[PDB]
Parts: structure tokens; C-alpha cells; sequence
RNA sequence: CCAAGUCUCUU
RNA sequence: GAGACUUGG
């Protein structure tokens, strides 16, 4: 667009490395979902590779957005699986599967609004929030070491 | 020479000058202005005695804060031989019935009372303002924006013309905020807004005559040395504090209802723990701005209030909260104490020592504050002595009452001509630090400062507006000063002769609150002047620019019953109606609001609703609407949610949940609507339900 | 097991 | 006797009845609520000095038998509490169950050694 | 009674007691609209799965499975819950199956129990119908679980209830928190009212309504009550819980005495001097207000007075 | 409104001061409500909205 | 999002 | 106890 004059040319190079172009342009190109992020804490916020979540929970969990809101931490830690249940079942007892979902029904009895329950547990299903900056600044990054 | 003041000569022209027409007086304040207010009473006496029925008469003294409505109307009991009434919700006056009202302007001839209270007596047909002569209203600088004032005078262009009373202000400072410039442009606005033009003494003769009763305090700036450095122990508190802070954001308790911003916008921490850390917010600042010892005065504050709420506790989770609170509070106190027998050492008469802590524990701004005190009444009559202080924060009056306490018996010179005393506005703090159950003392501050049982009075923007004092001898404004009108009524309050009044203000502000000061001069002597010179001859503004000053809003609406639903009430109403449904002491919900989103606008506004905020309000299951009312395209989020009130309140007005006066339908009378159409079988045995 | 049918309910509905 | 019987027996038996289920203990200890921070400072002397020894004491395994310890020294038995919240780490919550009632919360990894330093600060 | 429903509803267009009308003759009073738009019939029953996770538990545990389970969530919808904007609360049909419920055990009563008089037989459906009894129930079978409200008050009282209600080992008696003499050992005999929340019985009506609207089948319905009330319809035909207070007076031993409420802060209790065995034995009740605590002594004394004489 | 077929009136003085008192005396002499354009009001930058 | 003051209604 | 208003940050 050499005709054009300065000002819209600065204007429209702004907007082209404003934060929220990179954001969009490197979001549908779908890197960010293998950003190391989030400090390497393996006792509390991690995955190991050989273990995982029930795999009934976890169905619960993927599939029923809306019940997923309001799961707190303390319903997992209230899943005190058996030993059989962790090694061989996979899914956890039907008892333990109720017990632990009524525990989330009466998370309902505390903030639905306010709390977000699953920022601390949302490393078990692995989803992670990012600043836009950070993703940005990876989209810099990459076309620096290419550079 | 009589019992009776007599009006004096600018009284009477006031006077003669307002029988004829309605008008502002702007006077400095004093005896004589309430008595201006009495005589123009006096001199509209026709009409009061023979019945409404009859076309009687009453009379209307507008008051804004109820403490002064009281004030006002036993002054005017006092002076006049009529007989006045009180009205607030504190008499229960919402449950009053038509024929109690009657009865009652029967006996009273002069109704005195807050302004909604009268503002919804009015719009709830109650009386009409035909069966008032006269309207007089005091302070009336507060009458902008939807302050009531300007709804109850809105209220005169819906009425008939012919039959509109007299309507009168009175005031000592005209304007309200920080917008001193243009200041004939407001002056406008508030004449307009009344019906009438200002008013004031102009001659050299009338001003030496108002000399006598009203004095120009003298004033001198002060300032201290500002000092930064701070000592180890704040900073540890800080990091206490925030630990808590942080363990506090987990606390998780109970669901509460929601609570977001008064813009609809944002979520918010709740009122419980919203409370908690605004508490230690201030604290924190008090222990900034003070120092030490005002610290420890503040923290046993916040001893005493937690250990209240923990009393006041329902829920094991929050009692535990509150005890936790408490619990750092009680932490924080031994600190400071430690921190204060750290230095001890020093010398042991802690008598003395109680002062050279306060020296060396408090800020500069404390230190100079304290000894300007003692150079001020070191050897004075405790009779001779009436000084006021104004402080901003409600807390600071508790804190620095506290340390005026600990330092009048500290200092051998002060510890027996002081008597210091506090008072804040409504949510009145525990005066006791002792956390007690009940206690003995139940004389009130203001009394005791009328009695003389108090002379030294610790105030936070309460005593400086209307609250009839004494003329004060002093009057140290230890904050900032803030706001014009804020200034001018504290120079005022300083009425005395050779009254002496007192700046605090931080070195480095120093210019600019020179600044501040002498900009308020100009905008004084402006005033003066522009009343002074400017003539008319119509002395009041024409209907054209009465009708012009009001329309911006969205107009009201009426019914047949002329029952009136101001759009600024609209909210107030919606929340009434609500607060009857429940049937729980604990099933009680308020209407929830939402604010629609760009998406969510589009596909229902189509492209109608661009550049424009709306609001939809969804009210709970129990109530029959829930149609998800919307508000109309309003500017901005303030005129959103009134157009919604108004809307969904006009809805609820047509499914006649409102009794044809828009408030809630009662029992009795909800029940009576159905009695005519299911009890048919009663009303033939002289009984009906 | 089987619930004696309700006098009143078996009544109404027969 | 009617003040000393009538308002009175029944005014420690009220507040009785409170601190047993109702409240959350209450301030029957006879200084000044503006002095009641110092009830550690004044706490049983030699037994004060013990757990001064104690609490600098370096022997001690880990701060949860620091903290018992330190504690008991106090004869003074607490109950932990875990407090529903939202942290992935529960939250526990402690209490002294003494006249002077206090109590403390943070992750069981912090719970410890936030006694621990509470009391140093405290008991100093 | 003599002439059953379908025409003895003809008696009130008869009486005018509601007033006849030919659109609908009493005769037809079995035909409720609940019209307004309280209630939606359009939802898919995916939103209340959001809503109601776990549905075969919930069905099985009740004894009924459910057809339209829209019902269901507009009965489970305490009022403070906003999130549901399909439905209205449960207290318009609370209002509806209380009647039912007290009409349904009442009839069953009537057939089944001739042997028993009419008095204590009233005193027995207002027992029955007690939101206290109800409660219990609902309890034993677990459906406070699932209620979907949104305030913390309702929701602690209901954790202490079930958790007394536990320790009780789901059984309705005095409902008493006796603080000391397990209780410990103290200078007198003290204790404090359990509190029964009513919400708890208003949503399990509310749940029978929603099946009668459902099935629009009564001697199912009456199928389900008797399920689930078996125990106590068995226990109360061998002894009738009148009004507590009035069963003390009536007992011939218990000659209480209830002395002044004393107020402090927002408490009041009431010395109950009473006599057990020849020997005095001082209790005392608490409560919010002089007649619950008036209330929480006789329970008190009711339930020390049962250990004594067990 | 004009979209609905509605009109308006356009009272087009020679200069600022004239046509303010042009607009006062026409609203102290009629119901309808005027508005007043000139460029000290900014006239320009006002958008279509 | 924070401070001050005021008012209404209600325990 | 709940809401609102004004002013200011």
C-alpha cells in the first residue's frame, strides 16, 4: 500500500503486532496448547504419565460441563480410592462415584459465581490458562530463533 | 427588645421579599436563618386551622438528614405556637392508614420530616401539593442530579399549574461539589431546578447587621516536616496481613448471594469477607498515615468490631473466619506493644513516656497536631474551650479519640481541661473498647457537646452540616481539605469571635492546597459579587427553562389515580415488592440483574441496540414475570438499569401486583380483591371477610 | 408385596 | 440477695451456656480486652522458659512433632480441623481451647510451622 | 366419605363452598391447571441432567421412575436457586401436595386402623403431616441431596439435622441436642432444640405432586407413599406422639414448672423445675424466643423422662 | 420520527447570536423542543447515531 | 475497583 | 437487617 500515507500505515503496523492479532493468528495455528507454562511441581500440580483420573469421573467430567463448574479439590480428595479400585478398576466404585457427586452437588452449597473451583484442580484435566502477553511473546519468540 | 426575637431589618426584607415570591435565601449560617424559615412559616398562617376537606392548608419544612429534621422541628416548636409533626421510618410511618394521616394533619398543621419520606407521601397521593401553602426547604445546595430534593420538586411539573405552594430554600453555601468554575452557569441550574432566584443582604448597613451574629473565624495554615522512613515492624504486619489475605481467599464459605459491581460489570469479594478486608485495609492505612501508636488504638478498634461480628456470627464457617480475624487482630496488637515496650527502655515513667512514644511512635502530622493542642489550651478554662476537629475516615475519629485519650492522661497540663469526645455518621461504631455487653453511659456526644459535659469534639463530616452547635472557639481540620462546600460550612462553623481556624497539610502539598484555599476565595467573593450587582425584574425563571431543566430523564408515568412512578424510584419499588414474596426467614431473595452481552444483544435487539447499554432484569422464580423484561437503548449503565426498573415495575403495575399507587399488594388487600368474587354468600349476614 | 388396593382409590377409578 | 442472686448467678450462668455450644468461647479472663494480648506474655513462668527451650530447641524431627512438642509443653490441647476451601492443599484449622481462645488456618504444609511462629511471636 | 370423589365433589356446587360453575362442576376438581408461567412442559430433560447428574440413583432410590423428568427440576428448585430460568420454585406445588399427601394417608388410616379414636386419630395426621416426621423421611431415603438451592442457612441447618438425624439413626423423637447428661457430666441437666428446617419437607411434597402430575395415576402414587412410610404407619398404630407439652401435662408424673425467661442478647431460656422418681430434678430449655424455649425444656424433660421409665 | 415518515423544522439564522435568540424566543413561544447547533457546541464531531 | 456523608425502607 | 442517594477517589 506504498499510495497510502504515514499515519494509517503506523496506524494499520499497530494493529498487525498488537498483542490481540498475535493472539488470534497464533491461537488458530494451534501452538498453544504445548506451552510449558506453569511451574514443574510434581507433588501437587502434575500428571504422571502411567496415572490418571477415574476414567468414570473423568467421563463425568469432559462430558457434563456444567456439573464440571463447581468440582472442588475436596471432592477429590474425599475419592480415597481402595487400593483395588486405583490398580485394577479404573473406575472408581459406584458408592465412591455417588458419595463424591453429591460432594459436588453441595459445592453448590458454597460459590457457584465468585469461586472458581477448578482453577487449582485443572491441571487433573488439562486444561491450563495463559496471559495473552505469554502467548504473544511465544509467537516472537518462535519467529526470532527462525530468524 | 422581646422574648420573641424580633425580626431584624434584613429579616424582615427577606421576609416581605418571599411572601411575594419563592426564592433561595443564601446566608451564612445561624440562629437567623432557621428564623427566616420560621417567620415565612409565620406569615403563610392563613389556611392551616379549616380542614383539607374544607380546602384547608398545611405547611411542609423539607430537612435532609433526620437527626436535623429533629432539630429543626423542636427549634420550631420552641419558637412558634402551632403544633408540627415528625416523620420518619423510625415512626413507623409506612404503615400509617388515610385516616391516621388525616387525623394527624388535623393536629399537626406543620409536617416536618426527612425528604423521601415526604417524596413518596406525595407520589402516593397522600396529599396533594394543593393542600400545601408553602415549601420550605433547608440545605438546599444538596438538591442536584436525582438527589430527592430534585425528585419532589420534578414532582411540580406533572400537578396542575394553578394550584403549585410556595417553595423556599434555604442554604449557606450554594454549591455542592469541586466544580467552582463557571459558577454562574450552577448557580443557574440550582435556581432553575427550584422556582425561584437567590436572595441576599446587599447594603453596608445590612452587612455590618449580619456581622453581629455571623464572624469570619481567622485561619492559619499549618504544616509538618513529611517524613517517609518506616520501621520494621510495619513491614511485618504487611506481611502478616497478607498471608491472611491469601489464606482468606481459599476460606470458602457458605454460598452468599451474589454480589457484583454497582455497574452490573464485575463479580466482588462478599460482605463477609469483603468486610474483613476493608477492616484491615484500613487499619493498615491508619498505622500508615499515624504511626504506632494510633495503630494500637486501631487495632483494639478492630478487636472490639470483630469480636462484635464474631457474636453476631450464624454461620461455623464464618465464626470461624471471625475468630481468625480476631485472632490476627490480637497478634497484631502484641506486636505494636512489644514494639512499644521495645522502646521502653528509654525511661520507665510511662506517665511521660506515654507522650515521648507518641512523639517518636506517630507520624509528624501527629506530633504537630498534638503539640499545637498543648500550645493551644495549656492553662484555659475547660468552660472557656469548645474546638472542633474533622478527620475523613470513620475509624480515625475512633483512633485518634483513643490517643487524645491515652495523651490528656499523659500530660500533667492537659489532664484536666480536655475532655475529648467523637461522633461519626450512621453505622455508629462501638464507642466502648471494652467489648462489654451493655454499659451505663447513655448520654449522646452531641448532647454533651450542647450540655458542655464534652469540649473537645472529634467529627468526620457529621457536625459540619446543619447539627446546631454552639459557636465554637476552634476548629482544627487535621485532613486535607476536600470540596468547597466541605470548606466553606467548616469556616462557618467556626462562629465565635476571634474563633481561630487550623490547616494540617503534608509539606509537599503545601501549594497545592494553597492552591485549593485561595481558589475557594475567588469562587466566595464571586458569589458575593455576582448577587450583590446582578438585578431582575422577574426575579423567578420563566416556564420554557423550568420545563427545559427537567426532561433529560425518562418522563414519569401516572395512572387515572394520578399516582405517580418517578423512573429515579423505579428500583426502590421493584426492591420493595420483592422483599414480600419469600415466605422463610431464609428463603428472602432480591431480584437478580443481568446486562446483556454484544452477541446476545444482536440476536435479540437486531442492529437496534449498537452504541447503546442495555439492561434485562430477571426477576426470581416466585413472581409470575419472567418474560426476561429488557430495557430500552439508554446511554449509559445508570440510565440502563433506571429504564429497566421502570419498565419492569410499569409490567408489574399492569399484572396489578401494584395497588394502583405502585407499592406491594398487602395481604388484607390482596385477599379483599378476591373477596367480593368468592365470598358472595357474606355480605347478607352484615359480615363480610 | 402388593399393596391392599385403596378402598377410596379402587372406589374412584371403579 | 437480689443483685448478687437474681441479675447475677444468672449472668455467669448465661454466658456459661453460651461458651459450652453457642459462642465461640468468651473473654472470662480478667484483664483488659486491650491487655488481653498479653495473656501469653504472662503465662505460667518456668513453664514459659521450658518451652522457650523447646521452641529453640533444633532435635526435633519435623514441625509437626516440633509443634506437638512445643504444645504439650504448653499443656494445652489442640484440635485439627480440616476447613472446606478451595485450595487443591486442605486446609486445616487449629484451636488452643484456652481462656485466651485463638485460632489458626493454612495448608498442612504451612499449618505447622505457622504455629510454630505464631508462638514465637506470641510467647516473646 | 359415602359417596367418594367423583360425586361427593358435587356436594360443594351443591353447598357453594366453591362456587358451582358449568365450565367445571365440582364434580371435576381432579383436574388441576397449573397454568401461569411458573412451569414450562418444553425443556429436554439434557438441561436437567446438567442439573440432575446421577438420575438412576436418584429413581431407584425413590421407587418411581420418572417419565417427563422436567418435573422433577421445577420440584427440586429451591426458590434462592437463580440459575434456573425454565421453572418456578416448589411453594405453589408444595402448596398443592401437602393437601394431597394429608388426603392419601388420611384415607389410608381411615380404612385400615377402625379400632383407633378419632381424637388421638386427628392428633395422628396432624403428627403426620408434621413438617418434623416428613423430614425424617425424606431424609432416610437421601433426596436432601439433590435439592438444588443456593443459601447457606438452609443448606448448614440441613447438615446438622441429617447428621442428628444420623446419630438418631433415622429415627423421629425429641428433638433435643443434649448438651450435658454421650453427654458429659456437669452441674445440671441443660440441652438445646434440634431445629427441623421445613424446606426439607416442602420439597419432598412437592416431589409427590410432581409424580401425581406425571403419572396422573393415584394408586400408584399411594403405591410409593406407603413404601415409603411403611415403618412409620407400622410404629404409630402401637403408640400415638401427641404435642409434647401436652403429653407431659397429661402424664400423670410430670408436674413441670416453667419459671421467667430471662433475656440476654438474642437467648432465652427457661428453668423447668420438675420432679422424677420422688426426686427433684432441675432441667432447662433454650431457644430464640420464650415459646421455643418453653418447648426445647419439655422435649428435654420428655426425653429424660423416656430413659427413665425404658 | 422521520423513518416513520415524520418531519422536522429547520429555523436557519444569519448568525450565532441571532439564531440563539431566534431558538430562545422560539421555546419561551412554543411547546416543541428545539435544539441549538452552531460549531462552538461542536457541532462537527457529532456521529451518526 | 475504594473513601466520606446522607436517605429510605426493615430485624 | 436490606436498598438507595450525593460527593469524591
Amino acid at each position: 500500500y506504498s499510495d497510502w500515507n504515514e499515519g494509517t500505515l503506523t496506524e494499520v503496523k499497530s494493529k498487525l503486532v498488537s498483542n490481540r492479532n498475535l493472539l488470534f493468528c497464533l491461537i488458530d495455528a494451534d501452538i498453544p496448547k504445548t506451552l510449558n507454562t506453569i511451574q514443574f511441581t510434581p507433588r501437587y500440580t502434575w500428571l504422571p504419565p502411567g496415572i490418571s483420573l477415574p476414567h468414570n469421573v473423568l467421563a463425568l467430567w469432559r462430558e457434563n460441563p456444567e456439573f464440571a463448574k463447581i468440582i472442588g479439590p475436596h471432592n477429590l480428595r474425599d475419592l480415597a480410592l481402595g487400593d483395588e479400585e486405583s490398580l485394577v478398576k479404573g473406575n472408581c466404585s459406584d458408592i465412591n462415584y455417588n458419595r463424591f457427586v453429591e460432594g459436588c452437588r453441595a459445592n453448590g452449597q458454597s460459590f457457584y459465581a465468585g469461586a472458581d473451583f477448578s482453577s487449582e484442580v485443572n491441571f487433573c484435566v488439562g486444561l491450563v490458562t495463559i496471559p495473552n502477553k505469554v502467548i504473544a511473546d511465544t509467537l516472537e519468540a518462535l519467529l526470532g530463533v527462525i530468524v | 427588645e422581646d422574648v420573641e426575637i424580633k425580626p431584624r431589618g434584613y429579616q424582615l426584607r427577606l421576609v416581605d421579599h418571599l411572601t411575594k415570591s419563592n426564592g433561595i435565601v443564601y446566608l451564612p449560617t445561624g440562629s437567623g436563618k432557621t428564623f427566616v424559615a420560621i417567620l415565612v412559616l409565620k406569615r403563610f398562617s392563613q389556611d392551616f386551622d379549616k380542614p383539607i376537606e374544607s380546602g384547608g392548608k398545611r405547611a411542609l419544612f423539607m430537612c435532609n438528614t433526620v437527626e436535623l429534621a429533629r432539630q429543626q422541628a423542636m427549634a420550631v416548636r420552641r419558637c412558634t405556637n402551632f403544633k408540627v409533626g415528625f416523620y420518619v421510618g423510625e415512626q413507623g410511618v409506612d404503615d400509617w392508614t388515610r385516616g391516621m394521616w388525616s387525623d394527624e394533619i388535623k393536629k399537626n398543621q406543620v409536617l416536618v420530616g426527612t425528604a423521601q419520606v415526604f417524596l413518596d407521601m406525595v407520589t402516593q397521593t397522600y396529599v396533594a401539593l394543593s393542600s400545601l401553602s408553602v415549601v420550605i426547604i433547608d440545605e438546599c445546595h444538596h438538591g442536584t442530579g436525582h438527589h430527592p430534593f430534585r425528585e419532589f420538586m420534578r414532582l411540580f411539573t406533572i400537578a396542575n399549574q394553578t394550584k403549585l405552594p410556595r417553595v423556599v430554600g434555604l442554604t449557606g453555601v450554594l454549591i455542592k461539589g469541586n466544580e467552582i468554575t463557571n459558577v454562574a452557569t450552577k448557580l443557574k441550574e440550582l435556581e432553575i431546578t427550584y422556582r425561584g432566584n437567590i436572595i441576599t443582604v446587599s447594603d453596608t448597613k445590612e452587612m455590618e447587621n449580619v456581622m453581629l451574629y455571623a464572624t469570619k473565624p481567622t485561619e492559619v495554615m499549618v504544616s509538618f516536616p513529611h517524613q517517609e522512613q518506616v520501621l520494621t515492624v510495619t513491614r511485618l504486619i504487611s506481611a502478616e496481613i497478607e498471608k491472611f489475605y491469601v489464606s482468606l481467599d481459599l476460606m470458602n464459605i457458605g454460598v452468599q448471594p451474589i454480589r457484583r459491581s454497582k455497574s452490573l460489570q464485575c463479580l466482588r469479594d462478599p460482605s463477609k469477607k469483603s468486610f474483613v478486608k476493608q477492616l484491615f485495609n484500613d487499619f493498615l492505612y491508619q498505622m500508615k498515615e499515624y504511626g504506632i501508636y494510633a495503630a494500637s488504638i486501631a487495632i483494639i478498634s478492630l478487636i472490639v468490631e470483630f469480636d462484635i461480628k464474631r457474636r453476631q456470627a450464624e454461620t461455623l464457617s464464618v465464626k470461624l473466619m471471625h475468630r481468625t480475624a480476631l485472632t490476627l487482630c490480637e497478634k497484631i496488637r502484641h506486636l505494636l506493644v512489644q514494639k512499644l515496650q521495645d522502646m521502653t527502655y528509654d525511661d520507665d515513667d510511662d506517665n511521660v513516656n506515654t507522650e515521648e512514644v507518641i512523639m517518636n511512635f506517630s507520624t509528624p502530622k501527629v506530633q504537630r497536631f498534638l503539640m499545637s493542642l498543648k500550645v493551644s489550651f495549656a492553662d484555659k478554662d475547660p468552660k472557656d474551650i469548645c474546638c472542633l476537629v474533622f478527620v475523613e475516615r470513620r475509624y480515625t475519629c475512633k483512633c485518634i479519640y483513643g490517643l487524645l485519650l491515652n495523651y490528656i492522661q499523659s500530660t500533667p497540663e492537659l489532664r484536666n481541661v480536655l475532655t475529648p469526645q467523637f461522633m461519626v455518621g450512621r453505622n455508629n461504631i462501638s464507642p466502648d473498647f471494652e467489648s462489654v455487653l451493655e454499659r451505663k453511659w447513655q448520654k449522646s456526644a452531641i448532647q454533651q457537646f450542647r450540655d458542655g459535659n464534652a469540649n473537645l469534639m472529634i467529627c468526620s463530616s457529621v457536625l459540619e452540616e446543619g447539627i446546631d452547635v454552639q459557636a465554637c472557639n476552634h476548629v482544627f481540620i487535621l485532613d486535607p481539605v476536600k470540596t468547597f462546600n466541605m470548606y466553606v460550612q467548616s469556616k462557618g462553623r467556626a462562629r465565635t469571635t476571634e474563633a481561630k481556624f487550623v490547616l494540617f497539610t503534608a509539606d509537599k502539598e503545601r501549594e497545592k492546597t494553597i492552591q485549593q484555599i485561595y481558589q475557594y476565595r475567588k469562587a466566595h467573593n464571586d458569589i458575593a459579587e455576582y448577587l450583590k450587582d446582578r438585578v431582575l425584574e422577574k426575579t423567578e425563571p420563566e416556564l420554557y427553562e423550568i420545563k427545559g431543566h427537567f426532561q433529560d430523564d425518562i418522563d414519569p408515568f401516572t395512572n387515572e389515580n394520578g399516582a405517580v412512578l418517578l423512573p429515579n424510584n423505579a428500583l426502590a419499588i421493584l426492591h420493595r415488592y420483592c422483599q414480600t414474596i419469600p415466605t422463610d426467614a431464609f428463603g428472602f431473595v432480591i431480584p437478580w440483574f443481568h446486562v446483556l452481552q454484544e452477541d446476545e444483544r444482536d440476536r435479540i435487539f437486531g442492529v437496534s441496540a449498537k452504541g447503546k447499554h442495555v439492561i434485562s432484569i430477571n426477576m426470581p422464580v416466585n413472581c409470575m414475570l419472567r418474560d426476561t423484561i429488557y430495557s430500552d437503548p439508554m446511554d449509559n449503565v445508570k440510565t440502563a438499569k433506571i429504564s429497566a426498573a421502570f419498565k419492569a415495575c410499569k409490567v408489574l403495575y399492569s399484572l396489578g401486583e401494584l395497588n394502583e399507587r405502585f407499592v406491594p399488594k398487602t395481604l388484607k388487600e390482596r385477599v379483599a380483591s378476591i373477596a367480593d368474587v368468592h365470598f358472595e354468600h357474606w355480605n347478607k349476614y352484615g359480615d363480610s371477610v | 408385596g402388593k399393596v391392599k388396593p385403596l378402598l377410596i382409590l379402587q372406589k374412584t377409578v371403579s | 440477695e437480689s443483685m448478687e442472686e437474681l441479675e447475677a448467678l444468672r449472668r455467669k450462668k448465661f454466658t456459661t451456656y453460651w461458651e459450652l455450644k453457642e459462642a465461640g468461647s468468651v473473654d472470662h479472663t480478667g484483664m483488659r480486652l486491650c491487655d488481653r494480648h498479653n495473656y501469653f506474655k504472662n503465662f505460667y513462668p518456668t513453664l514459659k522458659k521450658e518451652a522457650i527451650e523447646a521452641i529453640n530447641s533444633d532435635e526435633y524431627e519435623s514441625s509437626k512433632d516440633k509443634a506437638m512438642d512445643v504444645m504439650s509443653s504448653l499443656k494445652i490441647t489442640p484440635k485439627i480441623s480440616e476447613v472446606e476451601s478451595s485450595s487443591l492443599v486442605p486446609l486445616l484449622s487449629v484451636e488452643l481451647n484456652c481462656a485466651f481462645d485463638v485460632v489458626l488456618m493454612a495448608k498442612e504444609t504451612d499449618i505447622y510451622d505457622h504455629i510454630i511462629d505464631y508462638f514465637r511471636t506470641m510467647l516473646i | 366419605k359415602n359417596y367418594g370423589l367423583q360425586h361427593a365433589f358435587k356436594m360443594l356446587e351443591y353447598f357453594k363452598i366453591c362456587r358451582a360453575d358449568i365450565d367445571k362442576p365440582l364434580t371435576q376438581l381432579l383436574n388441576l391447571e397449573l397454568g401461569g408461567k411458573k412451569m414450562r412442559a418444553n425443556v429436554n430433560t439434557t438441561e436437567i441432567d446438567g442439573f440432575l447428574i446421577n438420575h438412576y440413583y436418584l429413581e431407584k432410590n425413590l421407587g418411581y421412575t420418572f417419565k417427563d423428568r422436567r418435573y422433577l427440576l421445577q420440584a427440586l428448585t429451591h426458590p434462592s436457586y437463580p440459575t434456573n430460568r425454565i421453572t418456578g420454585s416448589y411453594q405453589e406445588l408444595e402448596f398443592i401436595g401437602n393437601a394431597i399427601l394429608d388426603f392419601l394417608i388420611s384415607a389410608y388410616i381411615f380404612e385400615n386402623n377402625t379400632k383407633m379414636n378419632p381424637g388421638a386419630l386427628t392428633d395422628l395426621r396432624s403428627a403426620l403431616v408434621n413438617n418434623t416426621t416428613l423430614a425424617c423421611i425424606c431424609v432416610r431415603h437421601r433426596l436432601h441431596f439433590f435439592i438444588l438451592a443456593e443459601n447457606a442457612k438452609l443448606s448448614e441447618i440441613i447438615s446438622k439435622f441429617v447428621n442428628f438425624q444420623e446419630s438418631q439413626g433415622h429415627r423421629v423423637t425429641n428433638y433435643v441436642r443434649i448438651l450435658l447428661e454421650v453427654p458429659p457430666k456437669g452441674e445440671f441437666n441443660m440441652s438445646t432444640n434440634v431445629d427441623v428446617p421445613k424446606a426439607l419437607g416442602d420439597v419432598l411434597e412437592a416431589l409427590i405432586a410432581a409424580v401425581y402430575l406425571d403419572c396422573r395415576d393415584l394408586q400408584r402414587t399411594w403405591e410409593v407413599i406407603f413404601n415409603l412410610f411403611e415403618p412409620e404407619l407400622q410404629e404409630f398404630t402401637r403408640k400415638v406422639p401427641i404435642n409434647h407439652i401436652r403429653q407431659l401435662v397429661e402424664h400423670k408424673h410430670a408436674k413441670p414448672v416453667f419459671s421467667s425467661p430471662i433475656v440476654e442478647g438474642e437467648t432465652v431460656m427457661v428453668s423447668c423445675q420438675f420432679t422424677c422418681m420422688e426426686k427433684t430434678i432441675k432441667v432447662y430449655g433454650f431457644g430464640s424466643n420464650k415459646d421455643q424455649a418453653k418447648l426445647s425444656a419439655a422435649k428435654h424433660a420428655l426425653q429424660q423422662l423416656s430413659k427413665c421409665d425404658a
